[PDB]
């Protein structure tokens, strides 16, 4: 969960760079991709949770 | 010699001509750096301007934004520097010549 | 490079930065070169006017 909190805000800021142009989308997609894996990660836990 | 000998002239109306050739480029030399001055500084300007938008956002790292904002601060100072360089040159280029701030019979 | 957003507009900014100022340095140069050359033009004294010497 905190991972997402961390990894999302990153991805969150990353777009802000692409919003500032400070990143390209490659940073973005991967960053987004980088994020999504987090989501992929977490759900399993809850899955595992149950 | 631009004037009419023995005529009366206004102030600073330049009736002679030095050869600007040396200085004229000399003025340019500063005019070059000023551009270089504004250039490097302008980019700094954009840099802070971008970062400023980061302000309150994540990566900004108040130190770092400050780093550029300095660079903003720092670069523009150089901007002021070159501008004078242009200025000193210009006043050394259009300096020539007319004339004894006084406006009178030549 | 910016054709598909592969860099940082910041970055490209920086690139143009020097590319901007670089030529200005060039300008600082050609201005320089002419300077001495002008002096070399001073050498080889030109009659500033025409007439019987």
């Amino acid at each position: 969960q905190a991972q997402k909190e961390a990894i999302y805000r990153q991805l969150d800021q990353t777009t802000q760079r692409f919003n500032v142009g400070l990143v390209a989308i490659t940073d973005v997609q991967n960053a987004r991709a980088q994020y999504d894996t987090v989501l992929a990660n977490e759900v399993t836990a809850r899955n595992n949770l149950d | 010699r631009n004037f009419k000998e023995g005529s009366d002239i206004e102030a600073g109306v330049s009736l002679y001509q030095i050869d600007p050739a040396t200085y004229q480029a000399t003025y340019d030399s500063a005019k070059g750096d000023l551009a270089k001055a504004q250039a490097a500084a302008n980019i700094a300007q954009l840099t802070v301007n971008r970062y400023q938008k980061l302000l309150g956002t994540q990566y900004i790292s108040k130190q770092e934004y400050d780093q550029a904002l300095a660079d903003a601060q720092q670069a523009n100072a150089a901007v002021t520097a070159a501008k004078a360089a242009v200025e000193t040159a210009r006043i050394n280029l259009a300096y020539t010549k007319v004339t004894s701030p006084i406006s009178g019979r030549i």
